[PDB]
C-alpha cells in the first residue's frame, strides 16, 4: 500500500435493508487445470 | 492481504460495522462480491 | 425497518427442534383468524407509514 493521502467520493446507496454478517469477493477466471493473473 | 495467482483464496471474510476493500489488479481478474448471513437461499 | 421472514422453528427450550414440531417448539407464526363477531379491539385495521 503507497504512502500518501486519498478521499473517497461517494458513489451509491440502495435501500436494501437486510442483515447483514459476512461477505466474499468474485473472481474472474479464464480458461486459455486454469490460468490466471496476479492480483492482491 | 490476499494474493491471487495456484493461488485460490477466496474465503468467507466476517462482516462488520463496515469494511474497507483495497485491490492492487490489471486486466480486472476481481469482479462483485456477495453479501449475506447465511449464504445459502434461507435468508436473504 | 427490519423485515424478517424466516421460517425455521422456534426453540422454546433446550432440546433441538430439527425442524418439526414438538415439545418446547412452536412454530414462530400464528394466525390472527379475524372475525366479524370479535370485538373491537381484535378487529383487523390497515396500517400505512
Ligand atoms: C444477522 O444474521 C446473523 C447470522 O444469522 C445473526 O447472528 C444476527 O443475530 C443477525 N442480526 C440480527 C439483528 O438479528
Amino acid at each position: 500500500l503507497p504512502q500518501g493521502f486519498s478521499a473517497l467520493e461517494p458513489l451509491v446507496d440502495l435501500p436494501i435493508g437486510i442483515n447483514i454478517t459476512r461477505f466474499q469477493t468474485l473472481l474472474a477466471l479464464h480458461r486459455s487445470g486454469w490460468t490466471a493473473g496476479a492480483a492482491a | 492481504w490476499f494474493h491471487v495467482i495456484k493461488r485460490f483464496d477466496n474465503p468467507v471474510l466476517p462482516f462488520n460495522d463496515g469494511v474497507y476493500f483495497a485491490s492492487i489488479e490489471k486486466s480486472n481478474i476481481i469482479r462483485g462480491w456477495i453479501f449475506g448471513t447465511t449464504l445459502d437461499s434461507k435468508t436473504q | 425497518f427490519e423485515r424478517d421472514i424466516s421460517t425455521e422453528i422456534y426453540q422454546a427450550g433446550n432440546k433441538p427442534c430439527n425442524g418439526v414440531a414438538g415439545f418446547n417448539c412452536y412454530f414462530p407464526l400464528r394466525s390472527y383468524s379475524f372475525r366479524p363477531t370479535y370485538g373491537v379491539g381484535h378487529q383487523p385495521y390497515r396500517v400505512v407509514v
